[PDB]
RNA sequence: GGUUGCGGCCAUAUCUACCAGAAAGCACCGUUUCCCGUCCGAUCAACUGUAGUUAAGCUGGUAAGAGCCUGACCGAGUAGUGUAGUGGGUGACCAUACGCGAAACUCAGGUGCUGCAAUCU
RNA sequence: GAGAACAGAAAUCUCCAGUAGAACAAAAGGGUAAAAGCCCCCUUGAUUUUGAUUUUCAGUGUGAAUACAAACCAUGAAAGU
């Protein structure tokens, strides 16, 4: 192997003398500091010296009248959180941190046999990481026991692939797009086909999404939505079991479909456009946005997170009725979204044009910004759980990090020596794993931009990767027919 | 009888030796393993089993001879909700999970720190005496203590369902394992053909009234009990220490003095 | 509570070893050996030492990885190690060092022409009829080949070949004794 | 006093010396075959003498070992060729005891011309339960004085069952 | 190209370096991205040459897999 | 045929060497307080440490063939040899060997204060960690005998050699002090000897980084007094002191890159 | 104070012969459908803790039973081995010195202590 | 020692007694007994890549030998060897 080259010998004989050894002298020559938040908030004139960075926090507690964390930096020069005087009046820059930590995933679980063949989709339930549910490249589903690291439940009942599957909102029922145009709904605890395969588009299933659980009627069950090949947006009621009405509007085939906060499906397809459909108006689009050069792949929202589990935060609870359910839904979807107290949900678009643009599709139909630098297709991007953090995977084997407010440049991921299939975000916001065309998974740690863990075991390439909502597992799965659990 | 020559010369192992407890070949290569790279303390996790007992114990030698951290028995196990069969597969199991989970709560985890991280905590498979097949039952609690969040190296070829001319795991042949799955088809396929030896086999089950499925159904509440408690509260002890001192120094034998052994010589002299 | 401490005359370090050497001044009448307060003066003129020494240690460069377990040397990304410098004291050894210059006069016969070393590749030769590739010696080596032929086309000559050969093997290892004991 | 401590039986041993590797041996081996139900071994010898006919490691004898009810079947079974006569040799000072018989057609078995006439071996071991304290792994030990094996006992332990004789002292 | 590791039908071409049919060469691969068990990355591999380069300029050669 | 070969170059003279092997030898003159302490002895240098069973009828300072043939048997560098008599009681003799060969020898003598893990408050520490060290006072520096005793404790309570060291390891401290200082012509105090362990609380005073420590007796506490000595000779000393052996305007710098300068 | 798991010293802890053992545990002990191994479910593996058993296993006591060890001014600071002044030598080299510096018989004594964890009429 | 049909002095079978009086790449004052002894299972090895010693006439970036180090490789549940 290479070798990283000795040292010399006037260097060893340098690494023997005494060496450095700080102190903290006295030291409270007090500077007066500006604390100032990040979206408006600059709260007045205090003059400390080298106190407590834990005591910083404190401070604000008792200032801005809550005793909360608070993570701090300055002179956004560097933006680096007696440390800042050590190298060199100052002012103070915070964001609230909603501690709960998330050990990183190091080690490598059992290596779960299963499917005949290859993996095409896996997803985590949003209520225990107990369970999880994957896609493969035969005719079925199966749902695992991480708990215990066994199978369980496999769900026959297609004839042709599984290209997605979505585990619903409120942890009732699952969903499988597969590749005979037909879409199956099950029951987890039972594993009995739960009616017949809903149907209705002449070419395979894309993607799925469910209707947020915070304006589903109380007494109710959340709806889905489905795109197909064909170009249909379909959408559906899980009682009934009846297509509610279509979307016809694109012309190519339409790759994925989201739902928004306010109840506004976007829609980008292989036509280069990005639409914007209503329910509330019977489903005419409003908003037809043609910004890009080449197809559009996997859209994605602001609230994408929040819109994902549904009331079930990360401390493993459960609801009891609808009433509660739905104040603690609209409480998350606030935490998340309400950071001027309107509804600022973004969304960002990835094209085979190696560029991605930054929408506000609510108070204009021009883009923000045109985030650019890749130099091949961008296959796949997300925001962070609190949406102040974009990420975004190419084939060139790079990952990049922008702000995700307007839009700029952060910092670069390198490490990969294949492509780059997919990122996924951890639930604190900060970590963030990846996978790629050749075996290994990576762990990157935001707060540095560097590499935490690389964490090998695969044989062929990777096509899923999902961490779980409470930071417990993260489950991969591709060519080589095993599914893998990794933890801390 | 024997040399006295021989006697005089003849030289004794050592006290664990002798009391065929303890493997000295084995305890040099598991406690001076590597030992030259770094000085990194080194944790060993001990499985036995007795007749009716499953024990497990986290232990860290010293100079001073050894130390305990956390300890298991499976004489617990009704605590969560297990009454019959406290050694097999599935005690065995809940026995390393608890194990796992109380050390793993004690250490400080979930509910000299420069460099900072959590850095899981690593032990070994102190397997003693304990012959290796694939399916003892000490590879199970093996199972458990890792599924509880503990970090000890193994491997699968002695888990129950892996196939020799291809080497590969079965899944569900391990789950029923788990979950007294054996047990559970023993006592629904000697239900029938049987009732002798399904009333005297079994004769404890009857007393409750436990049947071939909720086997299943209470390992994983007892799963669950476990995860949300693993606690380690003690005996209430009664009869206080000096109780017990009082009535054993009783039935306790004792020694003699000298003046006694001097006036029986003059006795049998006597005689 | 200070993490600190200071002393007249500067500690010496190898943190090679893990080592201080104090070299201030002592009390002749403290440590005596019926002084009552002795250990409470020990333990702190130790303890003083103590500090300064992870003092330095804790200041030294750090070597983190990205591997994971199972990484066959050592260390996982969960561990920062301490780069520790190298000795100065001149500990002595316990055995010499090792230098055995001998030229068996066959590097002496080698050298004074231009044989060269061999360039040590492989050890199969390939065999016509039959097909296969017979190591050269280390399974059925050629050598035992006329051994179990099936007719030698001239005392029996395989016998006679064996010895031939066991003569070479004894004059070799004797060259080699008169070599060592020169 | 008798709580457990019975003397009750440990197991059956066969047996047939054949000092060639042959035909002989075969069927030697065929005959244990047919009648345990298991399968016998065979034992090489030691060392050679060149007198006796024989070489070294030859395979000399077959053997089987009977446990459990087909112990004490056989027990029995080969009882009447020898009309139930057994000496006080023949026993042991540890009270193991065994015979040996010709005419092998005496108990169920037919001829199979192809078998020949063979001449068998006997023998019993005795042991009060508790057998594991020597035959384990831990903390293995060895048995008390009380509960040894003497002469007089097994000779008691024979005449209890078939009620046999003592046959000259 | 990285070396020139063995030329069959002698030694003293594989010193010199000649490139015929059959001759084995270490190649960069760096382009495939490669990565062996324990989470290393490849750079370098044996191929063999399949063509003979004198009766063309091409040296065409075939990964050794 | 090679588990033999394998045993043969184990002990063969090598550019980097491996730890110095202890071998603990009681005379013919030996009590059961004196053999109380060799066993403390033994644990912090567990487990590089033989022991002999029997006495051994061996003067040192008179014919030291047999030490050497013990050396060579049982490939041991260092040697104890444990005596008592009424011009010493409580006699120790440390011998270190070179090339199975003596190279230096020295006694040191017990009072009666020693302790034992049976008496102190017992605390723990895992069995085969690298020992800190401390020596205090200045004698080590220059005076003869108590350079010997520091080149001595060093080459016997060390163990290991590393590059990277990891800091759960650091877990005891020895360390040595003269009995005060003095004139030269006076006798050559005595030599404490203590081994302790450490424990750190959150300082406040110096943030996350550096600890406030404090230490915990644990055992053994002796003293010494100095005996008889051997001290090395020239050809020896030069001949013990060898690195094995294993440029200029050329650098390497980062990266490779082997570069010249030309002035 | 007993019992069990893991240990330090490794016969003050062993070889031999009898006696006692309540409760808890350890064990013998009950069975072969499943994973696993043998000539043989004997040892190894699996299950219930179920029908019994305290007889051996286990611990303890006893014995002018064999072995073992401790200490003392037991020898003694002597025999043994080394220098020295002039302490002497036709030749033979020989006595009491300061510093090194022993054992057997003698005497007296003993025949398991100790670390961590859980628990027990 | 004591015993089992042919069976003896030396043939096989079974129980209580080598602290080693056998066999050990091998010679020891001292070592090897849940082995370093005797069986059974799985397996390459003259592997590949640059610093110290020397020598190449295609003075020749490793070109080869050589010493050491690391990545691998075998085995094991593992500690590790």
């Amino acid at each position: 192997s290479t070798l990283i080259p000795p040292p010399s010998k006037k260097q060893k004989k340098e690494a023997q003398l005494p060496r450095e050894v700080a102190i903290i002298p006295k030291d409270l020559p007090n500077v007066s500091i500006k604390f100032q938040a990040l979206d408006t908030g600059d709260n007045a004139l205090r003059v400390p010296g080298a106190i407590s960075e834990k005591q910083l926090e404190e401070l604000l507690n008792q200032l801005n009248g809550t005793s909360v964390p608070y993570t701090f930096s300055c002179t956004i020069k560097a933006s680096d959180p007696y440390s800042s005087l050590i190298k060199p009046q100052i002012t103070l820059l915070y964001t609230p941190r909603a501690v709960f930590k998330v050990k990183p995933v190091t080690r490598s679980s059992s290596a779960i046999a299963g499917h005949g063949s290859t993996i095409l989709c896996s997803a985590f339930a949003p209520h225990t990481s107990s369970r999880m549910v994957t896609g493969a490249g035969d005719n079925t589903a199966r749902i695992w026991d991480c708990d215990t690291q066994t199978p369980m439940h496999t769900l026959k009942g297609h004839y042709n692939w599984v290209l997605c599957v979505s585990w619903s909102p409120d942890g009732e029922v699952i969903a499988t797009g597969s590749m005979d145009n037909t879409i199956r709904l099950w029951d987890p605890k039972s594993g009995q086909c739960l009616g017949d395969a809903l149907r209705g588009h002449s070419k395979w299933i894309t993607s799925l999404s469910w209707e947020p659980i915070h304006l589903v009627k109380p007494g109710s069950k959340p709806r889905l939505a489905s795109s197909s090949k064909d170009g249909t947006i379909k959408i559906w009621d899980t009682v009934s079991r009846v297509c509610q009405y279509t979307m016809s509007g694109h012309t190519n085939s339409v790759s994925c479909v989201k739902w928004g906060g306010q109840g506004l499906l976007y829609s980008g397809s292989h036509d280069r456009t990005v639409r914007v459909w209503d329910i509330n108006s019977q489903g005419r689009c409003i908003n037809i946005l043609k910004s890009h050069a080449h197809w559009v792949n996997h859209l994605s929202l602001s609230t994408d997170y929040a819109l994902r589990i549904g009331a079930f935060d990360h401390t493993g609870k459960k609801p009891s009725t609808p009433e509660e359910a739905q104040k603690k839904a609209l409480e998350n979807y606030e935490k998340i979204c309400k950071k001027n107290g309107n509804s600022e949900e973004m969304m960002v678009t990835a094209s085979d044009d190696y560029t991605m643009f930054l929408w506000n599709p609510l108070k204009s139909t021009k883009p923000i910004a045109r985030m650019t630098g890749h130099q091949k297709l961008v296959n796949h991007v997300a925001f962070s759980p609190d949406g102040r953090y974009i990420v975004s995977a190419s084939f060139d084997n790079s990952i990049k990090l922008w702000d995700g407010r307007d839009g700029k440049f952060i910092s670069t991921f390198r490490g990969h020596v294949a492509s780059v299939y997919q990122v996924a975000w951890s639930s604190d916001c900060r970590l963030l794993v990846s996978c790629s065309k050749d075996t290994t998974l990576k762990v990157w740690d935001v707060r540095t931009r560097k590499l935490s863990v690389d964490l090998p075991g695969h044989k062929d390439e990777v096509y899923t990767v999902d961490w779980s909502v409470d930071g417990k597992r993260v489950c991969s799965g591709g060519k080589d027919k095993m599914v893998r659990l990794w933890t801390h | 009888a024997k040399s006295s020559a021989y006697s005089s010369r003849f030289q004794t192992p050592f006290r664990r030796r002798r009391e065929g407890k303890t493997d000295y070949y084995q305890r040099k290569r598991l406690v001076t393993q590597h030992k030259a790279k770094y000085n990194t303390p080194k944790y060993r996790l001990v499985v036995r089993f007795t007749n009716k007992d499953i024990i497990c114990q986290i232990i860290s030698s010293t100079i001073t001879g050894d130390v305990v951290l956390a300890a298991a028995y499976s004489h617990e196990l009704p605590r969560y909700g297990i009454t019959h069969g406290l050694t097999n597969w599935a005690a065995a199991y809940a026995t390393g999970l608890l194990i796992a989970r109380r050390t793993l709560q004690k250490l400080g985890l979930d509910e000299e720190a420069v460099e900072d991280g959590p850095r899981p905590f690593k032990v070994f498979l102190d397997i003693g005496l304990q012959r290796t097949t694939t399916g003892a039952r000490v590879f199970g609690a093996l199972k458990g203590a890792s599924d509880g969040g503990l970090y000890v190296p193994h491997s699968e070829n002695r888990f129950p369902g892996w196939d020799f001319e291809t080497e590969e795991i079965d899944p569900e042949l391990l789950r029923s394992y788990i979950f007294g799955g054996h047990v559970s088809q023993y006592m629904e396929e000697l239900a029938d053909d049987d009732e002798e030896r399904f009333s005297e086999l079994f004769k404890g089950y009857l007393a409750d009234d436990i049947d071939a499925d909720s086997l299943e159904d209470i390992y994983t509440s007892a799963h669950e009990a476990i995860r949300a408690d693993p606690a380690f509260k003690p005996t209430e002890k009664k009869f206080t220490k000096e109780q017990y001192a009082a009535e054993s120094k009783k039935y306790r034998q004792t020694k003699l003095s000298k003046e006694e052994r001097a006036a029986r010589v003059a006795a049998k002299i006597a005689a | 509570l200070p993490v600190t401490v200071e002393k007249p005359i500067p500690v010496v370090y190898d943190l090679g070893n893990l080592a201080a050497f104090d070299s201030n001044v002592l009390d002749k009448n403290d440590l005596d050996s019926s002084n009552a307060r002795r250990e409470e003066k020990i333990k702190s003129l130790t303890r003083d030492n103590v500090q300064l020494l992870i003092n330095q240690l804790l200041s030294l460069p750090m070597k983190t990885t990205t591997e994971s377990v199972g990484g066959t040397g050592g260390q996982s990304s969960v561990m920062t190690l301490l780069q520790l410098p190298d000795p100065t004291t001149d500990l002595p050894r316990e055995k010499p060092l090792p230098k055995a210059k001998a030229m068996t006069k066959w590097e002496k016969f080698a050298a004074k022409k231009g044989i060269k070393p061999k360039e040590r590749a492989g050890k199969m030769i390939y065999d016509e009829a039959s097909g296969e590739w017979v190591p050269k010696w280390g399974y059925k080596g050629a050598n035992k080949k006329l051994d179990d032929q099936w007719l030698v086309e001239v005392i029996d000559p395989r016998t006679l070949n064996r010895a031939e050969r066991k003569r070479l093997v004894k004059k070799n290892e004797k060259q080699q004794r008169r070599n060592m004991k020169n | 006093q008798n709580p457990m401590r019975d003397l009750k039986i440990e197991k059956l041993v066969l047996n047939i010396s054949v000092g060639e590797s042959g035909d002989r041996l075969t069927r030697a081996s065929k005959v244990l075959e047919q009648l345990s139900g298991q399968t016998p071994v065979q034992s090489k010898a030691r060392y050679t003498v060149r007198t006796f006919g024989i070489r070294r490691n030859e395979k000399i004898a077959v053997h089987v070992t009977v446990r459990g009810p087909k112990a004490e079947e056989i027990l029995e079974r080969g009882l009447k060729v020898k009309e139930y006569q057994l000496r006080d040799r023949n026993f042991s000072a540890t009270g193991n005891f065994g015979f040996g018989i010709d005419e092998h057609i005496d108990l169920g078995i037919k001829y199979d011309p192809s078998i020949g006439i063979f001449g068998m071996d006997f023998y019993v071991v005795m042991n009060r339960p508790g057998a594991r304290v020597t035959r384990r792994k831990r903390c293995k030990g060895t048995v008390g004085n009380s509960h040894k094996t003497t002469k007089e006992d097994t000779v008691s332990w024979f005449k209890q069952k078939y009620d046999a004789d003592v046959l000259d002292k | 190209i990285l070396a020139v590791k063995k030329n069959p039908q002698s030694p003293m071409y594989t010193q010199l370096g000649v490139l015929t049919k059959g001759t084995i060469i270490e190649v960069n691969v760096s382009e495939l991205g490669m990565v062996t068990a324990g989470g290393k990355v490849v750079w370098g591999k044996y191929a063999q040459v399949t063509n003979e380069p004198d009766r063309d300029g091409c040296v065409n050669a075939v990964l050794l897999v | 045929n090679a588990r033999a070969k394998r045993a043969l170059v184990k002990r063969e003279a090598k550019l980097v060497e491996n730890v110095k092997q202890a071998l603990f030898i009681p005379g013919q003159s030996c009590n059961k307080n004196l053999h109380d302490i060799m066993v403390d002895l033994s644990a912090l240098k567990k487990p590089d440490m033989k022991r002999f069973n029997r006495k051994n009828d061996i003067h040192p300072f008179e014919d030291m063939s047999p030490l050497e043939f013990f050396s060579e048997k049982n490939d041991c560098s260092l040697m104890v040899l444990m005596t008592s008599s009424k011009k010493r009681k409580n006699n120790m003799t440390f011998i270190r060997t070179f090339g199975y060969k003596i190279y230096d020898m020295i006694e040191l003598m017990v009072a009666d204060n020693f302790k034992l893990l049976s008496d102190f408050k017992k605390l723990t520490f895992t069995v085969g960690l690298k020992p800190m060290f401390t020596f205090q006072g200045a004698a080590f520096d220059t005076h003869p005998v108590y350079k010997q005793i520091k080149s001595l404790f060093l080459d016997f309570f060390r163990g290991e050699s590393t590059d990277l060291q990891d800091v759960a390891g650091l877990q005891h401290v020895i360390s040595m002090t003269i009995q005060g200082d003095f004139q030269d012509g006076e006798p050559l105090p005595n030599v404490l000897f203590r081994v302790y362990k450490l424990k750190s609380y959150k300082s406040d005073q110096g943030g996350k980084r550096l600890p406030r420590i404090e230490l915990v007796e644990i055992g053994p506490r002796l003293d010494f007094k100095i005996g008889r000595i051997h001290t090395p000779s020239p050809d020896m000393v030069t001949e013990a002191h060898k690195k094995p052996k294993q440029k200029k305007n050329v650098e390497l710098d980062i990266m490779g890159d082997k570069l010249g300068r030309i002035h």
